[PDB]
RNA sequence: GGAGCUGUCAACCGAGCGUGGAUCCGAGGAUUUCCGAAUGGGGAAACCCAGCACGAGUGAUGUCGUGCUACCCGCAUCUGAAUAUAUAGGGUGCGGGAGGGAACGCGGGGAAGUGAAACAUCUCAGUACCCGUAGGAGGAGAAAACAAUUGUGAUUCCGCA
RNA sequence: GCUGUGAAUCCGCCGGGACCACCCGGUAAGCCUAAAUACUCCUCGAUGACCGAUAGCGGAUUAGUACCGUGAGGGAAUGGU
RNA sequence: GGGUGGGGGAGUGAGAAUGCAGGCAUGAGUAGCGACAAGGCAAGUGAGAACCUUGCCCGCCGAAAGACCAAGGGUUCCUGGGCCAGGCCAGUCCGCCCAGGGUGAGUCGGGACCUAAGGCGAGGCCGACAGGCGUAGUCGAUGGACAACGGGUUGAUAUUC
RNA sequence: GUUGAGGCGAAUUCGGUGAUCCUCUGCUGCCAAGAAAAGCCUCUAGCGAGCACACACACGGCCCGUACCCCAAACCGACA
């Protein structure tokens, strides 16, 4: 995954398609993440958010529509800058 | 008269122990076969 | 007394014994090894040496 | 805990003294483990790692460094 | 490396029996199954700066606990019973009577 | 290389770490209990008991820690008996070996079953198996060879004959 | 290869399918020699008109385990929300 | 994940091998339920008791159905807890399952002392090789040597504390 | 003595019978003629200048097993 806890994503598939929210947790090998307010589970003791597979979401560029995460050349003493297409900024 | 087997581990070691297998060239070849098959030896 | 010649490496030959009916069996051709004492210089200690006859004809000849 | 470089700036006796201190630390902590009087369990790992650092510093100290 | 007696004693044995043994300052510890009575007296007397009267050692086997198919086995830890002499200083195992 | 980790089995807890570069992946390095060719000696392997030296410790024996000590072969080298030279042997020191390794190769050893509608000769076969002993490939090799007058000019391997 | 007898140094010796003569080829009884070649326990990558859990190695699952046998050795079955 | 059609290629068609692996039937709720020592009663535990518990009777071995060692087994001992499965039934209890605890040695039986029968067996002899026998030396007890007796206690240990 | 524990606690004298044990590694008798080595004691070669014996005080005295069954339900017999 190219996404971490500080990113906001849009659900692009599934019954929750259209939902946005902040990433709360990630499980790399499973490639599943927790997103506030997406897949609710009406079970508590004995609306809990469930992990969803990354390919059903797309990272929002924080400046409009969903975008694809890309990399460039910057380095600057060990610092990989993460950008995107269509006016990438971070 | 009516018996079949009367175990005694000391004797078992001195007779069937792998130390005795090491004593001979033949015994060593036995052990090396057991290693390849993957078994716990005597 | 067919030990490999101490000073040559001559060992025994192995092969067959062709009987009248051509029936083969196993036999051995041991070299004619004789017992001699080993001497390196005049008045030596006379150790021992199992040696082939060809060397008795020429080589470590003591007595 | 203590950084390896900080350990490397010490000569000999400071190393032995810190070593003894850490062994006493494990000596106490595992007794607290035996009796249940301890929450911070990872402290054991910290101290064991410190000891290992001490020994490797000693070997490199005598040998090529 | 050299002169390290603290690695011999691993812990104090916590049981009703070891509680009863507190009388006359007799304390039970788990030890490395390599050491002996002499290392134990030397280490304890040095570490705690006390007088040990005598030490009665024992080995003990673990229990062969069953799994879903096969069997396991816990460690067969060696232990030792340290009897302190009359007049020596009692030691405080962190306020842990057992 | 990069934001999450504390392996898995079976995952419920607890307590911590992480932008100062964690966890993780690759190399190098140190450490590396005990057994095993096993090599200080012994031995029901994973046990026991010792010697020497340096060092730790005790009022003092005990105890501990780290190195060293198997055998054989060869080399150097001292003495070199029995007896006179002298040698075997002995002593000191320096190098190497043993054991593993799925298959392949070389040298040496060497059956039966079966076939032959019996069966010995023969075959199955110089196979199975075993011993020695290496290698990365090995072995073989540079003509005291072929052909028989076109003559060729180290070896090995495949296909024809 | 083994045992006894036991040659020569170029007007020599060996060989050319018993053997002799002529002719021809070549000089043994010291050593080293890569390439073409044989095999894959094992380590990456790739394919497959090969099976898809009574098949594939026996081993997709605590596998050479459990278990049987004093021992050499023999040697299981169990996948799917 | 498959149909129609032309082609290619098969571990290709199960009804039997006293066939194999799995599952399930008849016999059948039959036989059997494991020495010709014998149980019975009351109260109690408990959803549930002829089989566990506590009391009281009865009966049996008593040179063994008693109490201790070795060999062997290798946690089966104790406490607490459970009763899907096991025990030839039930079974609150157990030598079944889980968790936890428990084995204290200068003097008891072994190594720290040797040794017989006997094995290894450098050196060495013999043997194609592998290898076989065997001296020194060293191992190997049921033997020989060697210093301990009584009482009490814990849930369990005892010539051990 | 909620019967778990705990406390008090007398007399303990004569005789008989009688061992497979000790005296006995002994005595007597028979023929099958009945184990090594250490250890122990003693003697010399050897070490030989600081040792030998009595009293007390103080030390240290190693390692495995030591739980549970022993003609049995726990070992060998495929099972209690």
């Amino acid at each position: 995954m190219k996404v971490h806890k500080g990113d906001t994503v849009l659900v692009i598939s599934g019954k929750d398609k259209g939902a946005k929210g902040k990433v709360l947790q990630a499980y790399p090998d499973r490639n599943r993440v927790l997103v506030e307010g997406v897949n609710r589970i009406k079970k508590h003791t004995a609306t809990q958010e469930a992990p969803i597979h990354v390919s059903n979401v797309m990272v929002v560029d924080s400046d409009g529509k969903p975008t694809r995460i890309g990399y460039r050349v910057d380095e600057e003493t060990g610092k990989r800058v993460r950008i995107s297409k269509r006016n990438g900024k971070d | 008269g009516k018996r079949t087997f009367q175990p005694n581990n000391r004797r078992r070691a001195r007779v069937h122990g792998f130390r005795l297998r090491m004593r001979t060239r033949a015994g060593r070849s036995i052990v090396s076969s057991r290693r390849r098959k993957g078994r716990r030896t005597l | 007394m067919a030990a490999v010649c101490d000073i040559c490496g001559k060992g025994p030959g192995f092969g067959k014994s062709v009987s009248h009916s051509h029936r083969r069996t196993s036999r051995r051709w041991d070299p004619n090894i004789q017992t001699v004492h080993a001497v390196t210089r005049p008045g030596g200690n006379k150790k021992r040496l199992n040696v082939c006859t060809s060397c008795i004809k020429a080589g470590k000849i003591t007595r | 805990g203590v950084s390896p470089g900080e350990l490397r700036e010490l000569t000999d006796e400071e190393l032995a003294e810190r070593l003894r201190e850490s062994k006493e630390e494990l000596f106490n902590l595992r007794f607290q483990m035996a009796t249940g009087q301890l929450n911070n369990n990872r402290r054991l790992r910290t101290v064991r790692q410190e000891i290992a650092r001490i020994y490797t510093v000693l070997r490199e100290r005598e040998l090529g460094l | 490396t050299l002169a390290d007696p603290r690695d011999i004693i691993l812990a104090p044995v916590i049981s009703e029996k070891s509680y009863g043994l507190l009388d006359d300052n007799v304390y039970t510890f788990l030890v490395r199954p390599d050491s002996n009575k002499t290392q134990i007296k030397i280490a304890v007397e040095k570490i705690f700066a006390v007088k040990v009267a005598s030490v009665n050692t024992a080995n003990r086997q673990g229990k062969r606990k069953r799994t879903r198919t096969g069997y396991g086995k816990r460690k067969s830890t060696k232990r030792a019973i340290v009897t302190l002499a009359p007049g020596s200083r009692p030691i405080d195992l962190f306020g842990a009577p057992a």
